């Protein structure tokens, strides 16, 4: 998706799609998953491209620029536009649900790796309120296996750690190597009867 | 010499009390006798401690001798039990 | 390549008699040359058949010669080089692999043999493919033996 | 996302921690990945063909 | 010709056209006095007086150094102790005056091997005390060799610089602290800056530009104080060592390997009798 | 600056040497227990002495006295004419002894020959070798003065490292004698493994027998030089402690990468080798 950024940004307006500005918009919601800030500085040189279209959009300048402007509290109050217009929108309602479980990791371990550890009392009042709707969202995503941080309950405390990519870059390969396998093995029986 | 060289770290403080001699004085001492070339090896302040790579082969009698006996000994066992090992390994892996 | 021979009389030659006597077949054994043939072989000399005779001291000597010193085995190659040439290698097997796909794709149901033998992808991403899994695999389990014998008696 | 850092919530502790290493083990998978897939469009195509 | 330029760069520098000097003496090849045939072995001489004169203003420790061995190489002033005499004295604050480099490290050797330098004992224990990897307590060195160091004043070249106390000071802080981390790995920034007679700042500071420098690898923890200066090993850095002691532990009880038949060969030999 | 007689940095050993010394030792001494000597021919470059020709010189040694010993230098420097004239490059560079060890008068020997090179090399073959390993041990004399003032100089053989490579034609003869029993099929592991495990049966034995000599020391029967107990101490001392634990992780993660390398190979081995059954497979059918 993030590919054909570059390839929006220079094509054409056919039937399809004869609005400049919508094609624009939809090069970007693909773009904050694809890339990190380094490309997000690229992302900053689409949104000089974004003055010249997402200009005309007060939604989506407002939505791509909460999160490279840290404005994290009203980063949610448009996601929840964005994904409300992402089930009504054919080809995106296959993986709304996919879409903001994926923005919502990025943006808390976004500010969480800008800490060795801040309290979980802060980010209610800073980036979205409900202390145990925090409480509640990063207890399971640390059970998923993601987002580095170790949280605290009692003293009221979240501590982030560091780990090497080794343990998990060493995860993804695991999984290949059974799935190639079952593939091979499950061929092998299938010929020579 | 005393120690092996399993274990070359020491504390400055038993380097003190062995030349009951003073902290500033005993790394001054280390460092002049590193720097001579009569040793070799890194010292660490934190825990205050010395890694010495410094290590020498001579002066020795028959209780030492002796000694190696048993560590000769002992590792003969160990060569002994490993190719034990590789011997029992392989008889069901080459007669493939 | 030695040959040895000896001349034939030439009066027996004029006489039109075969020069020697053979009760044995051994002298037959090995083909002349036809440029021996060329050079008067049978007509002024002929061959004579060669064999070796060895002793087996000269043997065991013989076999002492390649034996590799038996601290070689111990010579164990640098970690960071041995890990680069690893390095390398896994991406000439994905260079391979690649070209080998296409070969595997692009080859149609007349697919001509002596064309791919004149010329195939990448040479021969097969064969390759297959040599340098060969040699990677040699080296990193020999290295694997080298540190750990190491290991266990040192 | 420039060079390292990261510093505490308030009791000024940096966060940077990282180190280079190149693995052959992610490229190592990727070969694999595709080799067995075309192993699996190979054994597709042949299977179509020992039922033909 | 070279005398000619020579009045020239003689000119621009009396002008303190050092710019212009520069571009003039890089003209003048070495090799063109090299030629076996004011004469030759004059211009020589002031071609590097010169250009001493030049480096002086840069505080070029470094090149001004090879100059006095040019100057040294002469061999009329090899032949006569009264100019050899000076200059090899000369020779020996700036090698000590040069900052760490590893031209630096090999003039010295070089300088040590000298024959001549036996005959400067005092200096020469410079040379060893900088060659020789000894920790030099500023003030055991200092306090003996103020007054060499204020002698320097009279002989031929002028003073060796008001600055050239305190940046001398360096040399024995970079000489000792390569010592210090070649000895010491993890050093207490008090036990530093005790080590090196200074303050923590400085002795922090001293170490921040080595490592911006480059000169060592380090990282202080300033919320610990602890300097460590061994680099991070991965641990293929580890092991590459480790296997690399014990290729050594195979070749060396290889080596002791075959010395024990021998002696049985030698032995039951001198038996035999 | 006094040695400035080139040190013998090592000495290659040519077949063609081993073959002439072994039909000299068989011819000579077939059935008795006497040695057979003669001289080396061959050029020196930058302290490697190349071997290239031997040819037999007839010895005797009193079984009896083994300080006499029936050598002759009439035949010695014919020979060095003659061959000479033959091949020019070549010159004479030691003397070979066929046998398990060193004698006494091997110096008297040298002593002597060293007249005809000042760097001569001695060179012990072995013409029943038991031991594996390389059948030839360079030396060469060397004048040691001891630290001990009532002993004169003495001159102590010291050994050097010693090769065996074979030229081109000497390469082509080898394998053409040794094609009924060599083996170049092998894949280099079952080589590297047989070696590795070669130098495991070497080094336990050397510590058992270092084991033996420190028993016979105790009991007080030999004592040693102080240089090779003083290298025993030293590879004692070299030893790094096994029990290393950051090493230890070092391992692991060593162990973990060059293994899962070889998962990666394994794992397109299997790619291929599925492959290229499907395609027998195929042309069974077909």
């Amino acid at each position: 998706a993030a590919s054909l950024f570059l390839d929006s940004i220079s094509t054409f307006t056919t039937y399809e799609l004869f609005p400049y500005d919508t094609f624009i918009f939809y090069t970007v919601l693909t773009s904050i998953i694809s890339l990190d800030r380094v490309s997000l500085k690229q992302k900053v040189v689409d949104a000089p491209e974004i003055l010249t279209v997402i200009g005309k959009i007060p939604y989506l300048s407002e939505f791509l620029n909460s999160l490279y402007d840290c404005q994290y509290k009203s980063f949610f109050s448009a996601f929840a536009g964005l994904t409300e217009q992402i089930k009504f929108d054919r080809y995106l309602h296959r993986h709304f649900r996919y879409y903001m479980r994926e923005v919502r990791t990025v943006v808390y371990s976004q500010f969480l790796e800008s800490y060795k550890s801040v309290t979980i009392e802060a980010m209610a009042k800073a980036f979205g309120v409900t202390v145990e709707f925090i409480d509640l969202e990063l207890s399971r995503f640390i059970a998923a296996g993601k987002l580095h941080c170790k949280i605290d309950k009692v003293v009221g405390v979240l501590e982030t750690n560091r780990p090497d990519a080794k343990n998990a870059l060493y995860q993804a390969t695991i999984k290949q190597g059974d799935f190639l396998l079952n593939r091979i093995q499950k061929l092998s029986r299938v010929i020579d009867l | 010499f005393n120690r092996p060289a399993e274990d070359r770290t020491i504390p400055l403080k038993v380097i003190a009390e062995r030349t009951r001699l003073s902290i500033e004085d005993v790394e001054y001492l280390l460092m002049k006798s590193l720097s001579v070339h009569l040793i070799e090896g890194i010292i660490d302040q934190m825990e205050g401690t010395v890694h010495v790579s410094w290590v020498q082969p001579r002066v020795l009698g028959i209780p030492q001798i002796t000694s190696l006996r048993d560590r000769l000994d002992s590792w003969l066992g160990k060569v002994n039990t490993a190719l034990l090992s590789v011997e029992a390994e392989t008889p069901d892996l080459v007669a493939s | 390549v030695m040959d040895a021979f000896r001349l034939i009389n030439p009066q027996t030659m004029m006489l039109g008699q075969e020069p020697r006597q053979t009760t044995s077949n051994l002298g037959h054994l090995n083909k002349p040359s036809i440029q021996a043939l060329i050079h008067g072989l049978n007509r002024h000399y002929y061959s004579i058949a060669i064999n070796y005779r060895k002793n087996e001291l000269e043997e065991k000597m013989l076999l002492n010669l390649h034996k590799k010193k038996w601290n070689d085995g111990l010579t164990l190659k640098k970690f960071d080089v041995h890990s680069k040439t690893n390095e390398q290698t896994v991406q000439e097997m994905l260079g391979l692999a690649i070209k080998y796909n296409k070969a595997v794709q692009e080859e149609d149901e007349l697919t001509p043999e002596k064309l791919v033998i004149a010329k195939v992808g990448r040479q021969d991403a097969k064969k390759h493919l297959e040599e340098h899994v060969s040699n990677l695999m040699s080296s990193n389990i020999i290295q694997t033996l080298g540190t750990m014998l190491d290991t266990v008696i040192f | 996302k420039k060079f390292a850092g990261t510093l505490d919530q308030g009791a000024g502790c940096l966060i940077i921690f990282d180190d280079h290493k190149t693995e052959d083990i992610y490229e190592a998978t990727l070969d694999t990945i595709s080799n067995v897939a075309k192993v699996v469009d190979s054994l597709f195509v042949r299977s179509a063909k020992i039922m033909a | 010709k070279i005398a000619f330029i020579l009045e020239q760069v003689r000119l621009c520098l009396d002008r303190k056209d050092y710019i212009r000097a520069q571009i003039l003496s890089r003209k003048i090849s070495p090799r063109v006095f090299d030629i076996d045939p004011p004469s030759l072995p004059e211009l020589k001489r002031i071609y590097y007086e010169l250009m001493i004169r030049y480096y002086k203003h840069h505080n070029d420790y470094l090149e001004i150094c090879r100059c006095y061995k040019s100057i040294y190489e002469i061999s009329s002033v090899k032949e006569d102790p009264e100019q050899w005499t000076p200059i090899l004295r000369k020779i020996c604050w700036y090698l000590a005056l040069a900052p760490h480099d590893p031209m630096q490290s090999s003039l010295l050797n070089s300088t040590l091997e000298d024959k001549n330098l036996f005959e400067i004992p005092k200096f020469k224990s410079l040379l060893k005390q900088l060659v020789t990897m000894e920790v030099i307590l500023w003030t055991v060195l200092w306090n003996e060799f103020e007054s060499e160091f204020d002698n320097e004043k009279n002989l031929l070249g002028g003073p060796l610089g008001e600055k050239a106390g305190e940046d001398l000071k360096q040399r024995v802080i970079e000489h000792n602290i390569l010592v210090i981390s070649k000895y010491y790995s993890r050093i207490t920034l008090k036990r530093l800056s005790d080590l090196l007679c200074l303050s923590l700042q400085e002795a922090e500071k001293h170490l921040s530009d080595m490592v911006v420098s480059k000169a060592l690898i380090a990282k202080i923890d300033r919320p610990m104080g602890i300097v460590c200066f061994q680099v991070v090993k991965d641990s293929n850095d580890i092991l590459n060592s480790w296997s690399m002691n014990l290729e050594k532990l195979l070749d060396l009880v290889e080596k002791s390997c075959h010395q024990i038949h021998k002696e049985t060969m030698v032995h039951k030999a001198s038996l035999e009798v | 600056q006094i040695f400035s007689s080139k040190s013998i940095e090592k000495v290659v050993v040519h077949p063609l040497v081993l073959l002439s010394i072994v039909d000299h030792y068989n011819r000579v001494a077939r059935d008795t227990k006497k040695r057979v000597i003669g001289v080396l021919l061959g050029s020196t470059f930058k302290g490697t002495v190349d071997v290239t020709n031997s040819y037999a010189v007839p010895f005797e040694e009193d079984d009896k006295d083994s300080s006499i010993w029936f050598l002759d230098h009439n035949y010695h420097e014919s020979m060095f004419s003659m061959f000479r004239r033959i091949n020019a490059k070549e010159h004479v560079v030691g003397w070979y002894s066929t046998g398990p060890k060193l004698r006494e008068n091997d110096l008297d020997v040298h002593r002597l020959f060293s007249d005809y090179v000042p760097n001569p090399v001695l060179v012990i073959i072995d013409v029943q070798p038991e031991e594996l390993g390389i059948p030839t041990k360079a030396y060469y004399a060397v004048e040691e003065v001891k630290e001990n003032a009532t002993q004169k100089s003495q001159k102590v053989f010291v050994h050097v490292p010693s090769e065996i490579a074979a030229h081109e034609v000497e390469e082509i003869g080898v394998e053409h004698l040794l094609r009924d029993v060599k083996d170049t099929t092998i894949s280099t592991l079952a080589t590297e493994v047989t070696g590795k495990l070669g130098a495991l049966k070497g080094l336990d034995a050397r510590l058992r027998e270092i084991r033996s000599y420190l028993e016979l020391v105790i009991q007080e029967k030999l004592p040693l030089n102080h240089e090779i107990l003083y290298h025993l101490q030293d590879v004692f001392n070299l030893l790094p402690n096994l029990s290393v634990l950051e090493l230890v992780k070092a391992f692991a993660v060593k162990t973990n990468d060059m293994m899962l390398v070889i998962y990666l190979s394994s794992l397109i081995r299997s790619v291929i080798a599925l492959h290229n059954l499907i395609n027998n497979k195929m042309l069974n059918k077909e």
